[PDB]
């Protein structure tokens, strides 16, 4: 339950943020948390995250952070480049809309959803295929008074109800 | 075979094929399971929270996205920015030349297996800008069509707001047809047509929608500086609470989800 | 101040003095419609023809034509696993389905999760020769290995008795999973349902495309005698889907990308 | 709670102040949170095996 | 449930008048089935849902 | 599949075209609507009185 | 102190602080598998295809195929007394019977006794010309001599009615037992049950495995009508065996030595 | 043949083959006896004691000899005796050339016709020694496999019993998978995979089993003389409580009760 | 026993949550038949034995 | 309405000597359906109208 | 009259020891039809005279 | 008698523990027929006899 900085980006004036990221993947690839989760085998955790914008009076534009639960056997649900048309399908998803100029918002708490029960740690990948993150921009960063300093968007993730429960001599990756 | 039987010849009538038009006759069915009354449950067992979201009105009901449009600099009073076609069909596609991928809204979505359609669609505009640039939209309901020029106060629905206190708003098309259901267009008829044009004004009064909401400017937008400023105005939309379709049909039997190869 | 809402809302003043008016009209639909569409649930349990198979295309001589299918519709276009092949956009050659779009294909992957049993009926409709007293078979697989839809025949028409009781045991109607026969010269018609048995699983992908070359837990496997004689080279099966009563979809994480167009030249 | 949310999600407002395990946050203002309403139920959890656990681990 | 002949006791298409409830949400509860449940469970009309 | 059904065996006839003389004996009727008992109104919904 | 109990049972502290706790999990196939199977009495009352007779490989002319066959099921491998032959690991051959592995034969020979009634069900499936009004019957035999898996066939087609009327009257069909009839061209289908008549005997040897060249003493008599015309060779009888309700297994006495391997090729 | 029938017209469907999957629905079966209610009883007029023995549970749940290993002189600290792996199909085969026998468990025997299993497995160990044979074993339980040198007192599961006082002592490896059914391998498929590896550790972790449980050397087996002494441990196998089975499938269609010639 | 649609009042197959007694052992009678027995004298749930 | 075997219960077609009320107009209430409706609100012998 | 499983409840053919009342003639009512009728206005037994 | 499903109501074939009766000679009534009689005018157990 420990919160760590998974992602950290720059917003510059002129630019747009596109990013792609998967919070179980970044989390759980953690060197510390590895040690803890080592000699387990079953995990089912819950992975709530924050999302922390500095902003101004100034600047504006807005991005979307979308999350895509599941992604499995998921032949659809597209992650390429940069669509104006791809923010229609990832409005549906669990989202949170970020601004610079209110500089406010963002916390999802991002369901287990899985097939079975207490996925496994031991096996290779096993947190990947687990839902995964996108930022869109709707533009670009602007600024009203032509400044052109980055702003930063930083992305924080904890577990919220852990169940690690059966212990075993075999090397969680 | 002691007695014989004397009840009544009762006439019947064989239904080999059965009943596959109707939605709510029992079946004779041979489900392949050991107990007849093999059945599992439909909650929050999958880790979910437990509401039915096959219901139309929950599917259609979600605000979703669909366009995006700007407000220029060297926009004066009575100046469009959009226009769009009161109607669930709010779709966006993306052609490349052998390919032509088609992005659905949920209300786009919830409404193409069926023929007729009615009630109110919400539409949710957002305005991306500093705490500096102010000014004045207006939101024109008109059943038909607007002309090439400036619109008047009289003779539309219209609203004007500010956009100091609510830069992001949302805004109810109700019915106000001369039927009690239109028809439903389809995404394969969509595709063709026109409904958001950002340069002229949408052709409305077709038997298909409910009217055309257009944006227009008021009051000009106000600068803090000699930057140049360039907001944007997204266009998000849902179905409305009166919202209902009917006449299952051929809407989707020309969809697909591979691409054109 | 409701100001970055996810899912927006701030009513301001519009230009109607009541609020939705048309849920007031309690006898509407005894006017226009006749009844009332609410739910998906609902209007998914009206069947709807997907495919047709001829069991004359395989084999030779007096055979058994068996048919392994997913339980859920293979869906409707350009698959790159697809059964047929057609004229694509190059002026060339390409896999294609040409089956049906129906409404479980067009919900399913919009969203995440999948449960329930599913129903199918097979119609066996076309020409037939006046020799014929098959029976029309359908037995379920198991749920470990998901076996693609594919199409094979066992010959019955060998000196020795032996071996065509070999060939009568290659097939699953012979085993200890559900079976369900009819006589096709009395009935005809299936009618069967394929339950959700699984190994420890709670749904399955629902944005899963690819049924034709991997197929799901719920495949079935139907079967058919038929002869290489002519007028039975239109004797055919028609597959027709729904959905069983325990049947569910998970969370509605939007609308898929779409694609439209008409059914090429089949090649 | 209100707003155009339906039965499946929710969106709220949640407080300046959040505390998880050793790291504190103090926010400028109130941040927007989106809920999947996901409860899970019994059956899907082991019971019983309390007895190794990590904060037990020495 | 599995009753017999249970299309002559529905409303099973249509207006029904107290019908009108079009606007509620279905209540699942915690394990509950399609068949011998909610549509006893939540009221009469609880079969223009589908159950 | 366990008990043996002892019910007596009953007689019919098969009526494959129907009853299409009489104007008042039931029907059985695939009617092609989602609902079974899909029925409008015969009223003054038409702009009419409402008189047979 | 408990430490020569043929049972055994001295429990020891293991791994869990729950005894048991998938008994305490009331709703879990509301989750997974939609029922519960807790008997093999339950279990053994599905119908499962046994074996398939083919009636135009007896005689010759028109004639009245009939098959006196054990009311159990016949076991499936390398008998000594098979009614069929396979080609051996020797590269030669030896008897073997080419049925399928039913529920039934696997439970029987695991209990020392056996008593019940017996179902089954004749299908009649394959090719038939269309001068057919054929009568499929079954009849049972006496309890006192077991009759072995055999094919005979009575000549109808004589110039003499008499002689006609005699070979009717050489069948178990003219008797005083249990016999039920179908015509082939409306029902085709028998779904009868032997029950357990016996020479004051409480049960008999469930562990016996001769079926095929000894029979039981619920044996039955299937007959049925041929002609020597083509088209005919590809009519066949379907048996699909299941467990009256009166059925009962004694005493679990282990299972027996099971041998694993698939069927040769038919010599 | 005085009035005329006006009773409705009924659809029927005609079932000429029957019902052949479900276990429940009753059946149009022509008796060929004189009563129609031709039944008999099933009890103790068998001479046996009245149980019902063709439960599931009542085959499973007896405690039925499975293997055999030994405990040498040469055993330290730390020494694998015996893996074996948790799982219904406990069975051992005896080749010789041409015929390969297969003797199966009660618990291999009742959940071959099944697909999926779950629930607990009871192993009862038994130490044949004299009353001057003393030492500690160690039974590790680890969900996936063992490491292939010692095994840590931490990290695992174990109980290290003294054989002074429990030379016979039987432990209940309950279910601890990350699913809830596991598939099963069925004695076709348990044939041809190590299961009892007496030399290394088996190799759990797969979809078909509940993990391993193995038997280690904490303390050395103490000898009353300078004799040899060759002490073995038998390793019986059992259902535990929470014993179930499903998925009815084609485990035993390939086999038989007739030597392979 | 023998009556008319007896398959109705079953619960059948399946979970029927008062039917996790699946640990009772069933009680025979000493002449008691299958039908027209156990199945109504332990209880209701005597029908997942296969009585 | 839907009942099951109502051509039974009916007069059905004919003099019903109650039924010379064929000078009678059939009154429609205001939403009122063919099928349960007007034949059982108006009286017996509204069948003879069609009803 | 018109009922169902008539034939089940007649006397039908025969002796019906009170039905030896073959010296009684039928008396017609001035409108009296056959079929919802004298078979139950005269007696039980007016069903050996063809009503 | 002729009675709508009266076989279900029997004890049809067999033991039925009381229809030991099986030493009692069946008396027929002076003018008894087989259907309507002394199947019920004897006992319940009079159908093993063939009444």
């Amino acid at each position: 339950s420990r919160p760590i900085k998974i992602q950290q980006y720059q917003w510059t004036p002129g630019v747009q943020l596109f990013q792609t990221f998967n919070p179980w993947s970044d989390y759980f690839g953690n060197a510390d948390v590895l040690e803890k989760i080592n000699r387990f085998r079953n995990l089912r955790c819950k992975l709530c995250l924050k999302v922390l914008i500095n902003g101004n009076s100034f600047y504006y534009g807005r991005a979307l952070l979308s999350y895509n639960p599941y992604l499995r056997n998921d032949q659809v649900t597209v992650n390429r480049s940069f669509f104006i048309q791809d923010l229609i399908a990832a409005s549906n998803k669990p989202h949170i809309l970020l601004d610079p100029c209110s500089s406010e918002g963002g916390q999802m708490c991002l369901p287990f959803i899985w097939p079975e029960n207490y996925l496994d740690i031991t096996s290779t990948g096993w947190e990947d295929q687990m839902g995964e993150c996108i930022i869109h921009d709707f533009d670009v960063l602007r600024h009203a008074n032509g400044g052109t300093d980055p702003i930063t968007v930083s992305i924080f993730a904890w577990a919220e109800d852990v169940s690690l429960l059966i212990p075993t001599t075999v090397a969680a990756q | 075979s002691r007695p014989a039987v004397l009840s009544d010849i009762q006439p019947y009538v064989p239904r080999y094929c059965g009943n596959l038009a109707n939605s709510d006759a029992p079946e004779t069915v041979n489900k392949l399971s050991v107990d007849s009354k093999n059945e599992l449950i439909d909650t929050r067992t999958m880790g979910l929270g437990g509401a039915d979201e096959l219901t139309i009105h929950s599917i259609a009901s979600r605000m979703t996205f669909w366009r995006q449009f700007d407000w220029p600099e060297s926009a004066v009073t009575d100046t469009l920015l959009a226009s769009m076609s009161v109607q669930p069909f709010c779709i966006d596609t993306v052609t490349a030349s052998p390919v032509t991928e088609i992005h659905s809204t949920a209300l786009a979505f919830a409404s193409a297996p069926f023929e007729t359609w009615q009630g109110s669609i919400k539409f949710h505009f957002k305005v991306v800008c500093s705490e500096y640039h102010r000014g004045r939209l207006r939101l024109v309901y008109n059943p038909l069509t607007n002309n090439a020029g400036p619109v008047a106060f009289n003779q539309v629905y219209s609203t004007t707001i500010d956009i100091s206190n609510d830069r992001e708003f949302d805004y109810e098309c109700k019915w106000t047809d001369i039927r009690a259901w239109n028809a439903c267009i389809g995404i394969d008829g969509a595709t063709s047509a026109t409904f958001f044009n950002t340069a002229a004004a949408v052709t409305g009064g077709t038997p298909f929608d409910n009217g055309t909401l257009s944006v227009y400017v008021v009051n000009e937008l106000a600068t803090p500086s000699t930057a140049a400023a360039d907001v944007k105005v997204q266009v998000w939309v849902s179905a409305g609470d009166d919202f209902a379709v009917a006449v299952p049909g051929v809407g989707l039997s020309q969809l697909s989800y591979f691409q054109q190869q | 101040d409701n100001s970055n809402n996810p899912v927006g809302g701030n009513p301001i003043d519009n230009y109607g003095t009541e609020h939705a008016p048309l849920l007031k009209e309690d006898n509407q639909y005894l006017v226009y419609q006749g009844e009332r569409i609410v739910s998906f649930k609902d209007l998914l349990r009206r069947y709807q023809y997907l495919n047709s198979y001829w069991p004359q295309e395989t084999g030779s001589g007096f055979r058994y034509y068996t048919l392994d299918s997913p339980g859920m519709p293979i869906y409707r276009g350009w698959d790159p696993n697809g059964i047929d092949q057609g004229q694509d956009s190059t002026a060339g050659n390409s896999p294609y389905n040409f089956c049906s779009m129906t409404l479980l294909n067009y919900l399913a992957p919009a969203f995440v999760c999948q449960r329930g049993s599913l129903r199918h009926k097979w119609v066996t409709a076309g020409a037939r020769v006046n020799s014929t007293a098959s029976v029309l078979s359908a037995t379920r697989h198991g749920v470990l290995f998901p076996l693609p839809l594919a199409e094979t025949a066992h010959p019955l028409d060998n000196a020795l008795v032996g071996d065509r009781r070999s060939e009568l045991q290659e097939m699953q109607r012979s085993r200890l999973n559900g079976t369900a026969i009819t006589p096709v010269r009395l009935n005809n018609t299936l009618e069967i349902e394929l339950p959700y048995y699984s190994i420890g699983q709670r749904f399955h992908a629902s944005r899963f495309l690819d049924l034709a070359g991997t197929g799901d837990t719920q495949g079935v496997e139907i079967a058919c005698e038929i002869s290489d004689g002519g007028n039975d080279a239109n004797y055919r099966l028609d597959q027709f889907v729904s959905v069983g009563e325990d049947f569910t979809l998970g969370m509605f994480v939007g609308a898929p990308i779409m694609y439209f167009y008409n059914d090429p030249t089949a090649t | 709670p209100s707003a155009n949310d339906g039965p499946s999600f929710t969106t709220s407002k949640t407080s300046q102040n959040t505390t998880s395990e050793n790291v504190h946050f103090v926010d400028g203002d109130t941040p927007w949170t989106y809920d999947v309403a996901a409860t899970p139920d019994e059956t899907s959890k082991l019971s019983g095996f309390d007895d190794a656990g990590l904060g037990e681990f020495l | 449930e599995f009753k017999h002949d249970g299309l002559i006791s529905k409303p099973a298409s249509a207006v029904a008048k107290a019908a009108d409830a079009l606007s509620m949400i279905p209540y699942i509860a915690p394990y509950a089935k399609a068949t011998s449940m909610v549509a006893d469970k939540i009221g009469k009309i609880a079969r223009i849902f589908g159950y």
